[PDB]
């Protein structure tokens, strides 16, 4: 009974407010993925330059 | 039982937004985490290689 | 994850060796350039003291999928704080109602004995007055 | 040493310099986080009210030594919180019964005094008109 | 609760509104009597701030014992994440060996 | 409350200058004492360079419908099973990496011997072809 009341209160607050954190955290994860892609691009550029010098 | 399954059922039905968006953040976060770890390990390995 | 002063997501996060905070390169560069201080605890710090991202571990562990230990600690301590707070309110209300119940019991014994004495005096006055 | 807003074994107990009570870091952190105030005295307080205490606790079981059963401590604390909620509801019901008995005793005392005054005036009128009948 | 020293004992749980902790009337009486201070944090306190019980009544409101619930998460925390850090450095060395 | 190397309520949180996260006193003090570095990020760090803050860190997420049974049971078996799978996976990964590293060293030394003998034979045949005309 007490656990059902506490769960009813937690559901009352969560349903009483909203979320927005799934979208916010989704945007944050998108930013992190963008940073990782940038780092991979930089590494590929450096490897390409080294391969060019070795080719010369 | 009745009120518990009603409150948990309504709260579970209203949680579909946080479940889909949180599943997207966990999806892309795990894919970017694994792809970033493998891309960083292969990046440093190729950098030391060349 | 997000800059405290800039409120946005910094592209190159950094932190000063004073207090734990997330400070952007431009946020800590302009703020630390204006006056030396820490973005969190205002401890003494310089602009070059902040450690830029070293590219060492850009991956970092996966997010706490499914359950999480911090959610169990904060949710358990917060649940015991709210439920225990309601137990404290019920303890104060039970204490005030217990004192009002004791005073109401003493007033019920004194008022009950005074009512019995008033009924005895009324029966003695009516019987003694009607005896003639 | 049972805390009012916690009652759990405090890791870092905290209290606001207003009234004397044992609070918790999470109770004042979340409670003061929602709205700044003191739980015991309902007094205004700032973030400097909640402290880190001093020694926390020197727990010997901390190296469980192959036990590895957090369900005993977590389930025991959860059962203690549920028992505290049931005891809180029982204390609220007993408080409502005590207030109902006090209200019935107050209404019975006021009705007994009004009935005593009505019996005094009715007795004075009955004796008045009764003794004045033969006259 | 039940512990070893550290001003911990279910007798007169005195708490001073400076650094909030469960102490004893004798430990804080003699310790705070010689020099005012906390046993660990060394916070300023006096003997007048000491009280007994909690909100009322004689004896003491004995809390539950120490099950080390957060302490198990701290020990398993540092041990687990420590093995993950050592295994992470070993994984980086294995990546260098693969390179 | 939320930390990478703790994930609990620390008594004395300590953060590294490279990566800021709540760390235990014995983990960061002993780990950084033996070899100076960052525990979570594996970045170079010093003991005196550790950030000092009072209850300051980010937070984490968590789904709704939080109860005692999923926390204790689901979180205990999920965290313990994930840590056990990571420790065993790191054990087999380090062992297989040691065996593959041994085969790589054998192929490196043997390939160096074959490349040295073949290079000496190519240089000998080249010198014989250069001095064979007169």
């Amino acid at each position: 009974l007490e656990h059902q009341a506490v769960r009813i209160e937690n559901l009352e607050l969560m349903s009483q407010h909203g979320c927005n954190a799934w979208k916010v955290y989704n945007e944050n994860l998108v930013h992190m993925i963008e940073h990782a892609q940038k780092e991979l691009q930089k590494l590929r550029k450096h490897i390409q330059d080294l391969n060019w010098q070795r080719k010369n | 039982m009745t009120t518990e399954a009603k409150r948990a059922a309504k709260m579970e039905k209203k949680m579909k937004i946080l479940l889909g968006g949180y599943q997207s953040r966990a999806m892309g976060l795990m894919k970017q985490l694994n792809d970033l770890w493998d891309q960083i390990e292969q990046a440093h390995l190729e950098l030391r290689t060349f | 994850l997000i800059c405290s002063i800039s409120n946005e997501v910094p592209e190159h996060p950094c932190v000063s060796p004073v207090s734990n905070h997330v400070y952007e390169r431009r946020l800590i560069e302009k703020y630390i350039a204006e006056n030396g201080t820490d973005p969190i605890n205002n401890q003494p710090l310089s602009e070059e003291q902040l450690i830029d991202i070293k590219v060492a571990h850009p991956i970092r562990p996966k997010p706490p999928s499914a359950t999480s230990i911090p959610a169990i600690l904060k949710a358990l301590q917060d649940e015991w704080d709210a439920v225990m707070l309601h137990s404290f309110t019920l303890r104060q209300q039970l204490q005030t109602t217990r004192q009002e119940l004791s005073h109401a019991l003493y007033q019920h014994d004194a008022a009950c004995r005074v009512i019995a004495r008033l009924t005895k005096e009324v029966t003695a006055a009516r019987e003694a007055l009607a005896t003639l």
